[PDB]
RNA sequence: CAUUGGUGAGCAGCGAAGGAUUUGGUGGAUUACUAGCUAAUAGCAAUCUAUUUCAAAGAAUUCAAACUUGGGGGAAUGCCUUGUUGA
RNA sequence: GGAGCCAGCGAGUCUAACCUUGGCCGAGAGGUCUUGGUAAAAACUCCGUCGGGGAACGAGGAAUUCCUAGUAAGCGCAAGUCAUCAGCUUGCGUUGAUUACGUCCCUGCCCUUUGUACACACCG
RNA sequence: GUCGACGUACUUCAUAGGAUCAUUUCUAUAGGAAUCGUCACUCUUUGACUCUUCAAAAGAGCCACUGAAUCCAACUUGGUUGAUGAGU
C-alpha cells in the first residue's frame, strides 16, 4: 500500500518533469495549427525540421481544475478532519469546534499523545480527504495548516483577527446548509491555486436556493473571510453576520504532505527583501 | 483481447456504457437452453411490462397509474381543485 | 553449527530481542538472572509464560535477553512477548511440531498478546 | 450484476466509480445490499438493490481486500484481507463502527458458521485459524500445512518437498451443523477435517492425472535426458495438420484465453468448495469441471449401541409380533437401509400418530434424513407427508429448539 | 540523504550480504585491517612470529 | 490518423488506447500521441518483462541473475509463486512482486540487517 | 566482562575383531508385468534364395490448393492478374 | 533522607550576562592579574524517619464551556526553522483511566413527500 | 481599457573550391598501387573447452553393489649421535 503510494509519487513527479519540457514543444504544435489555419511563412527551425512535419497527424488530432485535485473534484463530497494541535487550550477548542461547524463534512480530533507521521498515516489508512489543524498563542488562534491528503498540497496561513461566536452574543445555532462562496480579486496563478484549495475544501455541488453566504475576499493580500445568512426581501436583500470572523493571510505553500518538511517548496513568503513592503502578492 | 491475454488479463477496463436492449414474449422454456427438462415457466416478460395502465384517452376523464378512473362530470369542484394541485405538482417536477 | 534461534517482542516504544540455543537451563535478562527484574509486582508478569506452560522445557535450554527504550510496564510486556515467540520459535526449529503446536494453543488460549502484539493505531472516522 | 432465476435477466447491473475490477462478492441475506471487494484499490463498494446506486465506500484495508461475507444471524460484514487483518464491520444500527483483529500471515479465505459466531480464517502460511467474533479471541487453530500434496512441474528446477506453490489453502467452507470443514488449495488434494477435535478426518487427492502437471511429485529419470525433460519438446512438427502445426501463444500467458495460447500444461488446482444443505454431499469445483463426493450407509455400517439380542432376525421378530415402536428402535439402532425401509414401508397408519409421537430424540435425525430420501425417490407420496405430518406436530418445538442441528435435513 | 532513507525499498539482495555485517545498533561495522585473509591468525603462524 | 481529425469517435477511441497502454506499461508519457505512434518498441515490453522489474526494484543484482532467481523459485507475484521466466507485469502488480517467505533469500537479507525473525520463520 | 568470531591443545560421557567426511562407475526402481524378427491367419529363429515370377485391384476437382506475410511507403526489372498483337 | 532502574526527537570553526574592589605594565590605546555582590529525566519502586499560615487564605457558588481510547488527566526532556510565539510557542516520550457506543421523547438542524429504477416482494 | 498609424529598438538568411567513398567493372577521371592452385616458423587477437574468484541460490532426489581420495585412531619404520620448520 504504502510502496503504492510511494511509487505514485515517483510518477508524478515525472510526469511533471516531461510537461516541462514538453511545454515549448506544445507551443511550436500550436504555431503550426495556425499556419496550416492561415497559410503563412513558416519560422526557421520548425520549417527545417522532419520529424515535426512528418509526426503532425497524431499530434493535429491531439487538443481547469487542477492536477491533484482532478480525478475527484465534483463528484466524491470531501471529508474533512480538523485537529488540535498538542495538549490543547480551552480557547482554542472552542474555536476549532468552530470552525467543524463552519464546514459541513467535518470530524474534530483531540490530539494529546500523537505523532505527526503516525497521525498522517493513520488517516491515510482510513481515508480521508482533506485536513485541517490549528496552533495558537495564549488563547488567541494565528494559525493553521490545510493539507491534502493523497500526497497533495499543503497551505500554512497565519490568522488574527478571530472573534468566537458565542463571545460575538449567545445567539443560537446555524443551519449548516451547503453554503455558497464568492472570491473577489484574485488574480494570480497562486491566487487559482488557493482558490482552488478552498473550493475543493468546501461541500461539493450545492443548491439553487441554499441560503448561507461565506465570502472570500484579498483585501491588500489579507484574505478577510466572513459569513452571512441572508433572506431575500424585494428590494434590499437583508444580511445577518453569523460565524466567527477572522483576518486570513499566506505564508507558505508545500507540494508534499505536511509531515515532509522537506517537500518540493512551490511558493514561500519572501520577508527580508528589498521589496517586500513593495509588490503585492510577494 | 490479443494484448490482454497476453498481459494477464488483469486492466482498467471501458469507462462507461449506456445501450437500450430490447425484449420479447417468448417463454422461458425456449428461453433456456437444449436438454431434456425445464426449469421456470412463465413468461419472460412481466405483466407491469406487457401493461400498465396508460395515462387517459379520451379528454373528459382522467386515468391515475393505481386503476382508479374518474372523469371531469362525477366530479366535485374542490376534488377537481386538488386533483389540478397534484397534476400541477407532478408537471412541476417533470 | 550451534542450534539457535533469535525474535523479537515490541510494545509501544520498546524493543526485546530474544536469543535462544540449547544449554543448561538457564535465564539471563540484559546481564542479570531474572529474579532481580525491577517492578517488583509486575515481575510476575514477566514470569507468566514460564508458569502458563511448565518448567522442563525451560531446564533444556538457554535464553538471553536485551531490552532498550521505553518505560517499566512497556519493557515487561516485551520481554514476556519475547520469551513467548523465543520458546515457540525454537520448539519449530529443533524438535517436534506436535510439541510447537501444543504450546501455541495453551500460550494463545490464555493471552494472545503474548504471540501477536498490538501497535496502536488509532481509528479516525 | 442481478440475475432472476425466474424471468432470466440481469434485471439490475451495479458498477463501480472510477472502473476497476472485481474480484470477491457478498449478499445480505435479506436481498437488500450487496457488497464486493477488489484487489486494485482496496475499498469494499456497497450497493443498494433495491436502486442500482453505490450506497457507499468501505474504507481501511491497506492493500486488497479478497475475501468477503456475512454473519446473518446478527448481519455484520467480515473483510478479510493481504493486510495480515481481519475487518469486521457493523454496517446497520446507525452506528457504522469497525473492530480490527490482526493474523500472522495474509488471510486469503474466509467463512462464517450458521450461528454466525465463529469465523474460520485461512492463512498462507498453512494455518486454518478460527475466531469467535463476539469478543476477539482466537478460539481454535489447526496447522495444515504437513497434509497437502504438491505436485513438481516439468519446468521447475526444484523438489515438491521444497516448492511453496501449494503450501496453503485457497477456500474454505463449514458444513451446516457446524463441525467440518472442507478446504482446497492449488494444491492436488482437498482436506476434510473436524473443528471441535481439530484433527483431520481425510486427504483426497483429485485427479491422479499425468497429463496435467501438478499430480506427480516424484519425476522420472527416465524421461530426463541431458539435453531438456523431454516433455518441453514441441511436437507440433510432427502433427499431420496445419491447425495442429501453428500456434498462437504469447510468452507468460497466464489467466487469459484459451489453453491453444499456452506453450505449456494446464495446471490442477481446487478453485471453490461448498457443502450440500440437502445432504452430506459436497462439491468440489477443479480444473476438470465439477467433482461431487456423498455417502453411503447402505455401503457402510455404523451402529450406535449395540446388544447381543438387537439383530435382524429378532427385529423382523418383533415386527411380525406388533411392537412397532420396539420394530423401528431396533432398525434404527442397527442402521442399515433396508431394515429401516423394510418397518418404514410395512407398519399401518392406526399406529402413526403414537409412533411418532414416541420416537425418541436421539434418533430424530436419523428419521428424518430418510424420510427425505426415500420420499425423493420412492412412490407414495401421501404415506410420506402422513409421516412427516405427525412428526412435525409431535416434535416441532425441539426442532426450533436444535434448529442448528437439523437446519441439514429439514 | 533523507530522500535516500524514505525509499529504503526493504527487500533487495546484495551479495555483500554474506560477507559484510552489522552491529545491533544498525551500523555498518568495518575493519582496521581491509583484507579478507588477516582476520585472525592461526597457531601455526603464531608459532612463527612467536 | 487516416480519419479525419475532429471526430469524436477519433478523439475518444484514440484516448482510450492511450490509457491501455499507459495502464499496460509498455509506453510511458501518456499524452503524445506521437509517441504512441513512434515509442513502441519491443524494447519496451520486453523491459516490462519480469527480470528487468527485479533490476528496476534492485531486488536482485543483474538481470541474468534475476533470470537465475525467477527459474530457481524465490520469488513469487503476490500470493502465488512465479516459474515460467518471461512474465509481463503492469503497474498494479509491479505494487505486489516480492520474495517468497522462509527462502534463505529473504534469510540472508533480514540477517545482514540483523532482523530475523524466526516466529515466522523467516 | 560478554563474544551467536577465528583457530588449537585436553578431558567427562558414548563405544563387539575401527571410526568420520567426500567422490566415480554400474544395477534395480521411479505409470499396471502378455515373450524376438519378417514380406505376419504362417515361416524363421544355422538363411531365405535357383518358385518370388504371373494374373487380378487401382489414374475426377480435365493442374482446386501459402488459411502460415513485423509496420507504415512505393516496386525499374522480375512475379501475379487483366485485356491486346502475330503465328 | 537513601538506594534501585527506564525514553525520544536534536549537532552551521557553532551556544552566549552585569556592574564592583584594587596591584602592576605601558606615552597612550589599553593590557594583565586581583576582588565583592546580583539574572539564569521526572513521576515509578523499595527501605529508614516524622506526624493552620508571615492580613489574606482549608479544593473555589450562581451561571457557563468542552469530551467517548492510546482520548480526559498527570509527569517531565528537546528545540525556537523567511508568518505568529519568549509573560511564551512547538515538538517527543513516559503513565494511562470512569462512563456512554442507543435514542429521536425534549432541543434544534436537514431531507423527502412524484415508486420511475428493469425482476420477486411491498404498498398504492 | 484594448486596438489601429507612426517612430524606435531587437532576432533571422547567403555561400565557394578541391579531394575521396559509394553501380558485384565503370560516380565520368586516363597524372593512378595492386591478377599466381602454400611449403615451414614466430608473434598477436578472438573465442570453445575443465576448474575457479568477487558471492551466491538450487539440486531427477531412493536403495544396492563395486572402486578411489582425504582425516582420525591403531601399527611399522626413521629420529636428541637431531624429526618438523626457516632468504647463502
Amino acid at each position: 500500500m504504502l510502496r503504492r503510494q510511494a511509487r505514485e509519487r515517483r510518477e508524478y513527479l515525472y510526469r511533471k518533469a516531461q510537461e516541462l519540457q514538453d511545454s515549448q514543444l506544445q507551443q511550436k504544435r500550436q504555431i503550426i495549427k495556425q499556419a496550416l489555419a492561415q497559410g503563412k511563412p513558416l519560422p526557421k527551425e520548425l520549417a527545417e525540421d522532419e520529424s515535426l512535419q512528418k509526426d503532425f497527424r497524431y499530434d493535429q488530432s491531439l487538443k481547469q481544475v487542477d492536477d491533484e485535485y482532478a480525478a475527484t473534484s465534483g463528484i466524491m463530497d470531501p471529508r474533512i478532519i480538523v485537529t488540535t494541535s498538542r495538549d490543547p487550550s480551552t480557547r482554542l477548542s472552542q474555536f476549532a469546534k468552530e470552525i467543524k461547524l463552519l464546514f459541513p463534512n467535518a470530524v474534530r480530533l483531540n490530539r494529546g499523545n500523537y505523532v505527526m507521521p503516525n497521525l498522517v498515516d493513520a488517516c491515510k489508512k482510513s481515508g480521508t480527504t482533506d485536513l485541517v489543524v490549528l496552533h495558537e498563542h495564549r488563547g488567541v488562534p494565528t494559525s493553521l495548516t490545510i493539507s491534502h491528503f493523497p500526497h497533495g498540497p499543503t497551505a500554512q496561513f497565519s490568522l488574527h483577527n478571530v472573534v468566537m461566536r458565542h463571545d460575538i452574543i449567545n445567539a443560537g445555532n446555524q443551519s449548516e446548509v451547503n453554503p455558497h462562496l464568492i472570491f473577489d480579486n484574485f488574480t494570480t496563478a497562486l491566487g487559482k491555486r488557493v482558490v482552488c484549495i478552498l473550493k475543493h475544501l468546501f461541500n461539493a455541488g450545492p443548491k439553487k436556493d441554499s441560503e448561507r453566504v461565506i465570502t472570500f475576499a484579498n483585501r491588500g493580500d489579507f484574505i478577510s473571510v466572513r459569513q452571512h445568512v441572508y433572506v431575500r426581501t424585494r428590494e434590499g436583500v437583508e444580511i445577518a453576520e453569523v460565524g466567527p470572523r477572522f483576518e486570513m493571510r499566506l505564508f507558505e505553500l508545500r507540494l508534499g504532505t505536511l509531515e515532509n518538511k522537506d517537500a518540493d517548496v512551490e511558493w514561500q513568503l519572501r520577508r527580508f527583501i528589498r521589496t517586500a513592503n513593495k509588490k503585492d502578492y510577494l | 483481447y490479443k494484448l490482454d491475454v497476453l498481459s494477464s488479463v488483469h486492466f482498467v477496463p471501458k469507462p462507461a456504457s449506456t445501450s437500450l436492449e430490447i425484449r420479447v414474449e417468448t417463454p422461458t422454456i425456449s428461453m433456456e437452453d437444449a436438454q431434456p427438462l425445464y426449469m421456470s415457466n412463465a413468461s419472460s416478460l412481466a405483466p407491469q411490462e406487457i401493461y400498465n395502465v396508460g395515462k387517459a384517452e379520451k379528454d373528459g376523464e382522467i386515468r391515475l397509474k393505481n386503476g382508479v378512473a374518474m372523469s371531469k362530470e362525477e366530479l366535485t369542484r374542490e376534488d377537481k381543485n386538488r386533483l389540478r394541485r397534484a397534476l400541477k405538482r407532478k408537471r412541476s417536477k417533470a | 553449527a550451534v542450534p539457535s534461534v533469535q525474535t523479537f517482542g515490541k510494545k509501544k516504544s520498546a524493543t526485546a530481542v530474544a536469543h535462544v540455543k540449547a544449554g543448561k537451563g538457564l535465564i539471563k535478562v540484559n546481564g542479570s538472572p531474572i529474579t532481580l527484574v525491577e517492578p517488583e509486582i509486575l515481575r510476575f508478569k514477566v514470569y507468566e509464560p514460564l508458569l502458563l506452560v511448565g518448567l522442563d522445557k525451560f531446564s533444556n535450554i538457554d535464553i538471553r535477553v536485551r531490552v532498550t527504550g521505553g518505560g517499566h510496564v512497556s519493557q515487561v510486556y516485551a520481554i514476556r512477548q519475547a520469551i513467548a515467540k523465543g520458546l515457540v520459535a525454537y520448539h519449530q526449529k529443533y524438535v517436534d511440531e506436535q510439541s510447537k503446536n501444543e504450546l501455541k494453543k495453551a500460550f494463545t488460549s490464555y493471552d494472545r498478546t503474548l504471540l501477536i502484539a498490538d501497535s496502536r493505531r488509532p481509528e479516525p472516522k | 450484476r442481478a440475475w432472476d432465476l425466474i424471468r432470466y435477466r440481469n434485471f439490475r447491473t451495479f458498477t463501480g466509480t472510477e472502473r476497476i475490477q472485481f474480484n470477491c462478492l457478498a449478499v445480505d441475506p435479506s436481498g437488500e445490499v450487496v457488497c464486493a471487494g477488489s484487489l486494485d484499490n482496496f475499498d469494499i463498494h456497497v450497493w443498494s438493490v433495491q436502486t442500482g446506486q453505490l450506497l457507499d465506500a468501505l474504507s481501511g484495508h491497506e492493500g486488497p481486500v479478497s475475501c468477503l461475507s456475512f454473519s446473518q444471524e446478527n448481519s455484520v460484514l467480515a473483510s478479510a484481507s493481504w493486510d495480515k487483518t481481519i475487518r469486521i464491520w457493523s454496517i446497520f444500527g446507525r452506528s457504522q463502527q469497525v473492530e480490527p483483529i490482526e493474523v500472522y500471515s495474509d488471510v486469503l479465505a474466509l467463512s462464517m458458521r450458521p450461528d454466525g459466531k465463529e469465523v474460520a480464517v485461512s492463512t498462507l502460511k498453512g494455518q486454518i485459524s478460527i475466531f469467535n467474533i463476539e469478543d476477539a479471541k482466537q478460539v481454535g487453530n489447526i496447522d495444515c500445512r504437513k497434509d497437502i500434496i504438491s505436485g513438481r512441474f516439468n519446468q521447475d528446477r526444484f523438489t515438491a518437498k521444497n516448492s511453496e506453490r501449494s503450501k496453503f489453502f485457497t477456500t474454505i467452507h463449514y458444513s451446516f451443523d457446524g463441525m467440518a470443514i472442507v478446504a482446497g488449495g492449488n494444491n492436488n488434494s482437498i482436506c476434510l477435517y473436524d473443528v471441535p477435535n481439530e484433527v483431520l478426518l481425510k486427504r483426497f487427492i483429485v485427479s491422479r492425472n499425468m497429463a496435467l502437471n501438478g499430480t506427480l511429485e516424484f519425476l522420472n529419470s527416465k524421461k530426463m535426458t541431458e539435453a531438456g525433460s523431454l516433455d518441453l519438446i514441441d511436437d507440433a512438427g510432427e502433427n499431420s495438420d496445419l491447425e495442429d502445426r501453428i500456434d498462437n501463444s504469447l510468452p507468460g500467458s497466464q489467466r487469459g484465453g484459451d489453453l491453444s495460447t499456452r506453450k505449456m500444461r494446464p495446471e490442477v488446482r481446487v478453485t471453490s468448495v461448498q457443502f450440500s444443505p440437502t445432504a452430506n454431499a459436497f462439491a468440489a469445483a477443479s480444473t476438470e469441471g465439477l467433482l461431487i463426493y456423498s455417502t453411503n450407509d447402505t455401503i457402510l455400517f455404523d451402529p450406535f449401541d449395540l446388544d447381543v439380542d438387537v439383530t435382524p432376525h429378532s427385529t423382523v421378530e418383533a415386527l411380525r409380533e406388533k411392537q412397532f415402536l420396539n420394530a423401528l428402535v431396533m432398525a434404527f439402532r442397527l442402521n442399515e437401509e433396508y431394515l429401516i425401509n423394510k418397518v418404514y414401508e410395512a407398519i399401518p397408519i392406526k399406529e402413526i400418530p403414537l409412533v411418532a409421537s414416541n420416537i425418541p430424540a436421539i434418533y430424530l435425525p436419523r428419521i428424518l434424513k430418510f424420510i427425505g430420501d426415500f420420499a425423493i425417490e420412492s412412490q407414495h407420496i401421501e404415506f410420506n407427508l402422513i409421516w412427516i405430518k405427525a412428526l412435525l406436530s409431535a416434535s416441532g418445538g425441539y426442532i426450533n429448539e436444535h434448529k442448528y442441528l437439523f437446519s441439514t435435513a429439514m | 540523504l533523507r530522500e535516500k532513507a524514505k525509499e529504503r525499498n526493504p527487500d533487495e539482495y546484495y551479495h555483500a550480504m554474506h560477507s559484510r555485517k552489522t552491529d545491533a545498533k544498525g551500523l555498518l561495522i568495518s575493519s582496521r585491517h581491509g583484507d579478507e585473509e588477516d582476520e585472525s591468525l592461526s597457531m601455526d603462524q603464531v608459532k612463527l612470529l612467536k | 490518423s487516416l480519419l479525419p481529425p475532429t471526430d469524436p469517435f477519433r478523439r475518444k477511441h484514440e484516448q482510450l488506447l492511450l490509457d491501455k497502454l499507459y495502464a499496460m506499461g509498455v509506453l510511458t508519457t501518456k499524452s503524445k500521441i506521437s509517441d504512441l505512434e513512434n515509442k513502441v518498441t519491443v524494447s519496451a515490453i520486453c523491459r516490462r518483462r519480469l527480470p528487468v522489474i527485479m533490476h528496476r526494484l534492485k531486488m536482485a543484482e543483474t538481470i541474468q541473475d534475476a533470470v537465475k532467481f525467477i527459474e530457481q523459485g524465490h520469488v513469487r507475484v503476490g500470493p502465488n509463486l512465479i516459474n515460467d521466466p518471461a512474465y509481463l507485469v503492469t503497474r498494479n502488480m509491479e505494487d505486489y512482486v516480492t520474495w517468497v517467505d522462509n527462502s534463505k533469500i529473504k534469510k540472508t537479507l533480514l540477517r545482514y540487517r540483523n532482523q530475523i525473525d524466526d516466529f515466522d520463520f523467516s
